[PDB]
């Protein structure tokens, strides 16, 4: 779905009204014509690229995890996180880790390896600012193969469609819980 | 030949009038001696610091960050007050931006000011971006003019700009 | 005229520069590092420096070792940054 | 390219042709110093944490006639401290010191050239002699010294988080 004219790049314009910035580059993938503060200008397009990525997988980790917690939590962490839900469980991980059981480190481990994978793929980000092969966002990452020759069109605007629908929900599933104190379920 | 500023004087040879915001007016004769691109790129520079002081002077006795609710409206006081730390973050913030700076000024040459910041793309029409050159120089030196008698206002009366007005404590006591 | 030759140590290079930037062989061991590599360097150094030297601004009479080692990273950082910058400007 | 890590390019110093080279340098600390250095360092932390592996485990199957005695219930570094006060600890030092000394030398040797990284020509038994077999043996070499470090870290600190030996703790958990 790459489809050049109907979804993504060419005449497509957000907006009617007001043209592009000149910056903003055609070819990439999610390119609807929307830049009206012109960020493309002050910015490296790959770094804001990579940036957007990084933030939509981490947002729709997020959110996917928001429903996941609501609906499911793991044998046993009731016993050390009472019952918490959203950020109160990264706030009740982090207290029980001050308090001294041992049980509650989970935060300090994800930190610890999600540190570990940013600080080995930096000199990617770096590469690809240095006009390297490495596309802004791709990893290489394709085990099972899933996104292989033609499903890569749509496999990368859907990728970067819903991680921008993951990043507004995600928002929106940590403020309702800062008014309500209820999950992404119990809103709903 | 005539300077358009003083009228019964010679127009500063340097100063042709072609310049964004030259009237003729030197009457020390800065240009002859320093080089007119440094002097503009400063006087641009200093306009906008003085530009974003002068808003910055009256908008925390409108309105302030709840952060720093506690702070004086006075941005003397509230300088004093902010603490090394935030300062700090500032002076970062501000030698990141003077990077460009400096890269443009020893290692490039460019229009004087120009540091390629224009995201909203307001300078394309060139009728458009002659105005808002010698519009930027005027409220520059306009804001220039007022934020060195805010500072010096608040040296006085020790209070913000729109309180010393509401006061009506205009005239000095002395020295602080 | 007649002075000895001047002994200087092995693998001494000419390291004068009238260019933008020195020639890299300035950085010594360092000299094939990269420029991002560099930059990371410098703002990890710089973060971890600051918050060691934190963590020991009230000096006590048993301060950590660890934290007096990492302190001793602010001061690091700041050449890391120059040679950041001598990088980028020789090509890398 | 970089086998290892598929979307970072190959570090430069690293061409694969050393032993277990799969082009694995994210940070770039090849480019720093010399690669000879680094490979003498890594085999010689191979063979260190391997033995301290195996003598981690070994210590926690046997230990000698009249040990328990002097150390009571230590295990790992708790029997460092106290054979230090023994002075068993003290003599392992003067000897390994000794060998360091001369390792110096090699690795002067090797800096210059002469020296292959990790080659002290000690083969007693004589197993490396078949090209083909020292190949294979330096390959088995790294691996098994690399997995060896990790493995002698975990050991450690699963003493520090729970006081137990490697095999103790495997056997209740
Ligand atoms: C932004 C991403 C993110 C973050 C910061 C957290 C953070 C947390 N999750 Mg997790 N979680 C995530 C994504 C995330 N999750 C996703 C995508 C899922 C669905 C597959 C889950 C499903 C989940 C459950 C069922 C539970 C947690 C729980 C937790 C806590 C301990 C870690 C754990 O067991 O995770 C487990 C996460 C996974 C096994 C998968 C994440 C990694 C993918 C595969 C990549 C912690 C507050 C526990 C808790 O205390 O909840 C409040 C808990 O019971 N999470
Ligand atoms: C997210 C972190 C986390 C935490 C804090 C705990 C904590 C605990 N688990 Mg564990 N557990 C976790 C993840 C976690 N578990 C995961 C991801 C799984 C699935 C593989 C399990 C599967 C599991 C089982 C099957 C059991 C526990 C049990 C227990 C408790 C003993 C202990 C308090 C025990 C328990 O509570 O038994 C009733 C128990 O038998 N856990
Ligand atoms: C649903 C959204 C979505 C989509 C459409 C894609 C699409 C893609 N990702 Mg993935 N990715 C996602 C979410 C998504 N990703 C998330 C949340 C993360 C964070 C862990 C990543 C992290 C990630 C990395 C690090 C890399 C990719 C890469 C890729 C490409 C490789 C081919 C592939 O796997 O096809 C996509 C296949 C799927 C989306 C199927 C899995 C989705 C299941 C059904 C949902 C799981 C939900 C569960 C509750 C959690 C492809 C464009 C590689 C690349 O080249 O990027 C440009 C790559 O290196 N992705
Ligand atoms: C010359 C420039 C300048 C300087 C040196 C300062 C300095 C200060 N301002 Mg700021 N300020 C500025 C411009 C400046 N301001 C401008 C242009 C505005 C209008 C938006 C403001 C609006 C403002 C408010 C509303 C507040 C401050 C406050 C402060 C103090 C704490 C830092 C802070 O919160 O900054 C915040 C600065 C900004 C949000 C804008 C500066 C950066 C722009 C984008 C350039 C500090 C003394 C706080 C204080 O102590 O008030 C009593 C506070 O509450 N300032
Ligand atoms: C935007 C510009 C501006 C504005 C609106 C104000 C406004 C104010 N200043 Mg002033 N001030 C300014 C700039 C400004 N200042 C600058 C740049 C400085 C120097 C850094 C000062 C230094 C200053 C001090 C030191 C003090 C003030 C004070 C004041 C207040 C009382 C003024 C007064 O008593 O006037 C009275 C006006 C005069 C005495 C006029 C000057 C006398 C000569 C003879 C006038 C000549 C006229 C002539 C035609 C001018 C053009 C000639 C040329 C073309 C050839 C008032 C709020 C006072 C204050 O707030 O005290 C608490 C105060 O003490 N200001
Ligand atoms: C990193 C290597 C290393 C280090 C630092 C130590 C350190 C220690 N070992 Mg030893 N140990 C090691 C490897 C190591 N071991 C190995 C590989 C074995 C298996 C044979 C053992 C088996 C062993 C036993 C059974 C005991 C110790 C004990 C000790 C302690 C006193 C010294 C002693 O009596 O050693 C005695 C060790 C040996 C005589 C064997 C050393 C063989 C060397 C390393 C290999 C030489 C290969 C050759 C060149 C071919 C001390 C903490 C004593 C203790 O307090 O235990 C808790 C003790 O009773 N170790
Ligand atoms: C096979 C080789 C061998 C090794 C490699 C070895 C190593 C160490 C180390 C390591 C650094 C220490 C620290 C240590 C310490 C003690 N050994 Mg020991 N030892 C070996 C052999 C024997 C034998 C045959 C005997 C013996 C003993 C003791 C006693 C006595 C305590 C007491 O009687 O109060 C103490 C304190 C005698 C004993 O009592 O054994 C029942 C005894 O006969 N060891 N021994
Ligand atoms: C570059 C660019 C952009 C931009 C921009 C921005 C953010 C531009 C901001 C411009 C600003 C904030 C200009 C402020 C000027 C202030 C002046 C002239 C104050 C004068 C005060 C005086 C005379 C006084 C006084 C007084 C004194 C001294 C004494 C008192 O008793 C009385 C009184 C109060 C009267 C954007 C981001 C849109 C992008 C776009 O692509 C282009
Ligand atoms: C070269 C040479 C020779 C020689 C020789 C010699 C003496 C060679 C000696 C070689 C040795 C001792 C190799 C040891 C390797 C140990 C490994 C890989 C351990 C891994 C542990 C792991 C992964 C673990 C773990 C674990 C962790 C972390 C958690 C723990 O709770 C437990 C658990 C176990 C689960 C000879 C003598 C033949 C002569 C020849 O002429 C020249
Ligand atoms: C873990 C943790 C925490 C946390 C946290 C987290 C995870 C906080 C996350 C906050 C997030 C993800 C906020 C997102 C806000 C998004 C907005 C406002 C989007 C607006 C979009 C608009 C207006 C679009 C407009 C329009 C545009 C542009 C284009 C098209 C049309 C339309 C879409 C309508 C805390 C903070 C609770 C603390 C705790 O101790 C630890
Ligand atoms: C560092 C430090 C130390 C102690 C004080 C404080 C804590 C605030 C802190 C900071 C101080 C700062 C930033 C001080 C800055 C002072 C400033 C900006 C002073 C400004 C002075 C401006 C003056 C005269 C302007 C005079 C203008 C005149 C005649 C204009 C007359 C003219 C007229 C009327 C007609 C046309 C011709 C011409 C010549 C243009
Ligand atoms: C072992 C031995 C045996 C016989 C002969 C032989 C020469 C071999 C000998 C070898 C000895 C050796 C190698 C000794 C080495 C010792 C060394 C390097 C000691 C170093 C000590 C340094 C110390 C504490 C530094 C502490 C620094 C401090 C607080 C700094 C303070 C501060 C910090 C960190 C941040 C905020 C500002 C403030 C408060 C000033």
């Amino acid at each position: 779905l790459w489809e050049d004219g109907k979804v993504q790049g060419k005449g497509l314009k957000a907006i009617p009204f007001s043209d592009p910035p000149e910056s903003l580059p055609s070819d990439m993938v999610g390119y609807v014509g929307f830049d009206p503060l012109g960020f493309s200008t002050l910015f490296d397009i790959k770094f804001l690229r990579e940036a957007e990525l990084k933030h939509g997988r981490a947002a729709m980790l997020a959110a996917a995890g928001a429903i996941a917690q609501d609906i499911f939590t793991f044998p046993g962490v009731t016993s050390v996180i009472g019952d918490a839900k959203m950020t109160g469980a990264h706030d009740a991980f982090l207290k029980a880790a001050a308090d001294g059981n041992p049980k509650a480190n989970a935060m300090s481990q994800l930190f610890v390896w999600i540190g570990f994978f940013e600080l080995v793929s930096m000199p990617a980000l770096f590469e690809t600012l240095n006009g390297g092969e490495r596309a802004p966002g791709d990893f290489y990452f394709d085990p099972l193969g899933l996104g292989k020759g033609s499903g890569r069109a749509r496999m990368e605007l859907a990728e970067i469609k819903n991680g921008r629908l993951a990043m507004i929900g995600i928002g929106g599933m940590v403020h309702h819980y800062l008014l309500t104190g209820k999950g992404p379920i119990g809103t709903i | 030949e005539m300077s358009k500023a003083i009228p019964f004087a010679e127009r500063p040879a340097k100063l042709d009038g072609k310049i964004p915001g030259d009237v003729g007016f030197d009457p020390l004769g800065f240009s002859d001696y320093y080089d007119l691109k440094y002097l503009r790129e400063a006087e641009i520079k200093h306009g906008r610091i003085c530009m974003l002081g002068a808003l910055g002077w009256l908008f925390p006795e409108f309105a302030k960050l709840p952060q720093f609710a506690s702070l004086s409206t006075n941005p003397l006081k509230a300088a004093t007050e902010l603490g090394p730390a935030g300062w700090a973050q500032i002076f970062i913030f501000v030698g990141a931006l003077e990077s460009f700076s400096y890269e443009k000024i020893y290692y490039g040459d460019s229009a004087p000011g120009d540091l390629g910041f224009d995201p909203l793309r307001l300078g394309k029409n060139p009728v458009s971006r002659a105005h808002y050159e010698v519009a930027e120089i005027k409220n520059g030196r306009l804001a220039m003019i007022g934020l060195g008698g805010m500072i010096h206002h608040s040296l006085l009366t020790k209070q913000g700009a729109i309180e010393q007005i509401m006061s009506q404590n205009f005239y000095p006591s002395g020295f602080p | 005229a007649g002075y000895s030759p001047v002994p200087s140590p092995d693998n001494t290079k000419e390291t004068y520069w009238e260019t933008k930037a020195p020639s890299s062989q300035v950085l010594g061991i360092g000299k094939d590092v990269s420029s991002g590599n560099y930059i990371v360097a410098s703002v990890v150094a710089a973060v971890v420096g600051a918050a060691c030297t934190g963590q020991c601004i009230p000096l006590t009479v048993s301060p950590n070792p660890v934290f007096i080692l990492g302190s001793f990273l602010l001061p690091y950082s700041w050449a890391l940054h120059v040679a950041a910058w001598i990088q980028r400007n020789n090509g890398k | 390219m970089s086998p290892s890590v598929p979307f970072l390019k190959r570090p430069v110093a690293l061409d694969g042709s050393m032993v277990g080279d799969v082009g694995f340098d994210p940070l770039g600390l090849s480019s720093v110093g010399d690669i000879k250095f680094l490979r003498e360092a890594e085999l010689k932390h191979c063979r260190l944490a391997m033995l301290a592996a195996a003598g981690s485990m070994a210590q926690d199957l046997y230990t000698f006639p009249g040990v328990d005695k002097v150390i009571g219930d230590a295990k790992m570094t708790a029997v460092h401290d106290k054979l230090v006060s023994q002075g068993a600890m003290g003599q392992l030092l003067v000897w390994i010191g000794f060998a360091e000394v001369f390792a110096t030398m090699a690795l002067f040797e090797t800096l210059d050239g002469k020296r292959a990284p990790g080659d002290f020509k000690f083969d007693p038994l004589g197993f490396g002699k078949n090209p083909e077999a020292l190949k294979r043996y330096q390959l088995a070499e790294i691996k098994n010294g690399r997995l060896a470090m990790l493995g002698f870290g975990g050991m450690v600190h699963g003493y520090f988080v729970t006081g137990k030996g490697p095999l103790e703790l495997l056997t209740n958990f």
